[PDB]
């Protein structure tokens, strides 16, 4: 039953974080809902206190504090299709927004691995890719959008991808 | 027996057949209908399934995550009382007409039974389920979408791909410059880039190809004229009828029956009112056909008048133990009106409101109304403003009181002989005759697609055929020759179907299945040819190119073929249109991009031709960076982007669906 109770110390944040109201589902309001921060702490070892640190590193984020966010998305541990690899990307990022470049490009292209699907793997290597092109890496940005075209045919990003291989051909010069 | 898995759970024929008895009740409870249709009922078949195989794709994910709906959160969410789906709830205050979580707190206590309305539990169990399936979907679906953050280089990236702005001259040789017939398409490279593209032509479910005749049986010129004939001596009937006319209706089996009563012009079947203007009251408009829903018609407007549409009225019941105290009890009452005691305090005294109400012929349109009710409504509209009146209705009386009328319309009493042209059973025992010596005559596919025309069949083709479609060609009744399509072998020719309503026939020919794994390259052959063409007249265009040492925009524009344009506002952002092409050509951003000024840039292989540009202006729109604002905008792009995640959880959720099997 900790689970139980700490699944219900968390909805309300879950609530919050969906109308980005970020600092209350962070810290917690003052009617009864203790925050993402607490509820890691007070029941540790449970999902939801797993996923509690997802949603903080995200809460972090978006309120500018992408130091703090990259320590709390580290501590989220899952192997979905879907959301791990959206933390990583996430915490790429923030990697991008500290100016820590080459570690954002490669958290980047390491989450479009772990997804490895049509909806996550294209954001993530767009992303790697203008992040390359921005380093003067053309070849690793040619690779990164190729995989979308060979491999993510289907996405949406598929449709529009030439137009980036061919700028970052003709930035090789 | 089951119906389907996915992710490796069976749901059972039992389930599927329960939650599509659920889905059904709450359709009818809420759509008005008491049943539905056989296409409908398909609708709702696939609508249970395909609502079953969404929320098993998302628990697997919620459970592996920790994600869930916790009795507390239902709690909080029914307290609120804001879900959509809490909105056109039955629960509702009295007053306020919202939901109102306190009246749903409802007993567990229920010949102790009395009555059983209370599988209305089933119905709130259902609403609840899937406010706790919706909510679950959309926790999930949020984390993921907020976890799709933007940065800064992506952010100056759009930015700039937005504002900067060029302007180009353009040399092109479109491809339609070189005739197709000249280039040669080896099998040995459409075999080559089948295998080098193979991942991207997976057959992810099994398909069909057949081939079908669908024969619709209408009736003959003998079989019209019989019915005509009988649409005759009812006309010549109705001319010398004046009374009873809901009884001589439905004497000659019309298909509209007559009520005594006065409708608005909208009551009565279209193609009459189409004619009501120009038919004069007393006489039959005579015999007509009409198309629309296969029937010969007459009708005689029995009469006409301009009267209220809406009635204002209050009543009181009178009922007794018997005939003679009903009797002398409403003759009291009826006296007590008539002196001038008041309705309202009267009618409490035998325990009824007595208050006024309004009543408009839209609340009888349409109904079988006899007995009692034709009686009371008749007595209604026959009433006067404030008059009084004693109704005797079998076993009870009503005394009655208009109290106010409007609405004023025309109005008419109609009588209508409409009566479907049908065909007999020779009719449709020749065409089944015809069809059944066709098919055993013809019983491999080679032979039917062969003799179909000579036989007098239109032979339909249908491409791609998936089990999951309920019919063949759209007609009703098909399953099973749906079925039969997925068992038989390439060659095979079906039986006889009957089918539609009782008028159609139908014979099916499989020519070809593509089972689940990889499309042929038969299937995909015609997109990996023109692939091969676009890049061979490419490749021609740029030789013919360095051929003529072309080194300028002028020598470009000298070419056999060569169209030329002006290119202005060209952006990376959006894709250039291209008069002279007709065409949009994204790589003319990509090239201007990076461009450097008055500088002919080297061919490039476009979508409608090899082109040269040459920039020779630029600009910026005047908008300001912000940082914050371009970030916002691309995370919410990339929300939309992966808006369509179920579809991944199902290619890995390994669904199988084994529906047509059964029902």
């Amino acid at each position: 039953p900790r689970e139980e109770k700490a699944q219900a110390a968390l909805f309300k944040g879950q609530e919050y974080f969906e109308q980005d109201a970020y600092e209350q589902a962070l810290n917690g309001d003052s009617i009864g809902y203790v925050g993402f921060l607490k509820v890691a702490d007070e029941y540790s070892g449970t999902k939801a206190a797993n996923l509690a640190k997802a949603y903080a590193g995200i809460c972090y984020a978006q309120l500018g504090k992408y130091d703090e966010a990259v320590k709390m998305l580290d501590g989220f541990n899952g192997g979905d299709q879907m959301v791990a690899p959206a933390i990583l990307g996430a915490t790429g990022n923030c990697y991008a927004q500290l100016g820590q470049l080459d570690k954002a490009a490669s958290t980047l292209l390491s989450a479009a691995d772990k997804a490895d699907n049509n909806s996550l793997s294209p954001i993530f290597l767009m992303q790697a890719g203008e992040i390359l092109v921005k380093q003067g890496k053309y070849d690793d940005a040619v690779n990164a959008y190729t995989k979308i075209k060979d491999k993510y045919f289907q996405s949406y990003q598929a449709m529009d991808i030439d137009k980036y291989i061919e700028q970052a051909k003709l930035m090789k010069k | 027996h089951d119906v389907g898995e996915v992710n490796g759970d069976a749901l059972s024929a039992q389930e599927y057949q329960n939650l599509v008895e659920e889905y059904t009740e709450v359709i009818k409870l809420s759509r008005g209908v008491t049943a539905l249709n056989d296409e409908q009922t398909n609708q709702v078949r696939d609508e249970v399934w395909r609502s079953y195989v969404n929320n098993k794709l998302v628990e697997k994910e919620a459970k592996a995550l920790g994600l869930t709906v916790s009795a507390a959160e239902i709690q909080d969410i029914l307290k609120a009382g804001v879900h959509p789906l809490l909105q056109q709830t039955p629960f509702r205050n009295p007053q306020t007409g919202a939901f109102d979580k306190d009246m749903l707190n409802k007993f567990l206590v229920d010949a102790q039974y009395a009555e059983q309305y209370n599988n209305m539990y089933k119905y709130w169990s259902f609403i609840q389920k899937t406010l706790v399936q919706s909510r679950l979907a959309e926790k999930y679906q949020a984390l993921v979408a907020k976890a799709l953050l933007s940065n800064p280089v992506e952010a100056q990236d759009a930015f700039d791909a937005r504002v900067n702005q060029y302007d180009l001259l353009m040399a092109a040789v479109p491809y339609s410059s070189i005739v197709d017939s000249t280039i040669v398409v080896k099998e040995s490279e459409l075999k080559d880039l089948y295998n080098k593209k193979k991942e991207q032509f997976k057959q992810y479910q099994e398909s069909r190809d057949i081939k079908y005749i669908d024969v619709q049986v209408t009736a003959s010129a003998e079989d019209r004229a019989a019915i005509q004939q009988e649409v005759d001596e009812a006309t010549a009937q109705l001319a010398t009828t004046t009374d009873d006319y809901t009884s001589f209706i439905r004497s000659v089996g019309s298909e509209a029956p007559y009520v005594d009563l006065f409708y608005n012009k909208t009551a009565f079947p279209s193609d009459v009112v189409a004619r009501l203007d120009s038919a004069s009251v007393g006489s039959v408009y005579g015999p007509y056909y009409n198309g629309a829903d296969n029937t010969i018609n007459s009708f005689k407007v029995v009469a006409k008048t301009a009267a209220a549409d809406s009635i204002e009225f209050r009543q009181i019941q009178v009922f007794a133990e018997d005939a003679l105290k009903t009797k002398a009890l409403a003759d009291s009452i009826y006296t007590a009106i008539k002196g001038g005691a008041n309705f309202a305090d009267l009618a409490k005294k035998y325990g009824q409101t007595g208050e006024t109400n309004w009543m408009s012929s839209a609340q009888y349109e349409g109904a079988q109304i006899d007995g009692d009710n034709l009686k009371f409504i008749s007595a209604i509209n026959n009433t006067g403003v404030n008059e009084v009146v004693n109704l005797p209705l079998g076993q009870a009386n009503v005394i009655l009181q208009v109290t106010n009328k409007k609405a004023v319309k025309d109005k008419y009493k109609v009588a209508v002989v409409k009566r479907e042209v049908e065909f007999s059973k020779e009719t449709y025992n020749r065409a089944y005759n015809d069809f059944s010596q066709f098919i055993a005559a013809n019983p491999t596919a080679e032979k039917m697609i062969a003799n179909a025309e000579e036989a007098g069949y239109k032979l339909l083709d249908r491409r791609d055929l998936y089990s999951s479609e309920h019919t063949i060609g759209g007609v009703r009744g098909t399953k099973e020759a749906l079925r039969w399509a997925f068992s038989a072998k390439p060659g095979d020719v079906s039986g006889l179907y009957e089918c539609g309503e009782s008028d159609h026939m139908v014979a099916v020919a499989l020519v070809g299945v593509t089972p689940e794994g990889y499309r042929p390259l038969k299937a995909v052959q015609d997109q990996l040819r023109a692939e091969i063409v676009k890049d061979k007249k490419a490749e021609k265009i740029m030789a013919d190119m360095k051929a003529a040492n072309a080194t300028s925009l002028d020598q470009y524009k000298a070419m056999s073929g060569a169209v030329s344009d002006s290119l202005k506002l060209v952006t990376f952002a959006a894709p250039a249109y291209v008069s002279a092409l007709r065409s949009s050509e994204p790589l003319v951003g990509a090239y201007a991009s990076v461009a450097e000024m008055n500088k002919l840039s080297a061919p490039i292989k476009g979508n409608a031709g090899v082109f040269v540009l040459q920039m020779y202006g630029k600009d910026k729109l005047s908008d300001t960076f912000n940082a914050k604002d371009e970030e916002a905008t691309l995370a919410n792009m990339h929300a939309r982007f992966a808006s369509r995640l179920m579809n991944d959880l199902y290619l890995k959720g390994k669904v199988k669906d084994t529906r047509y099997l059964f029902f």
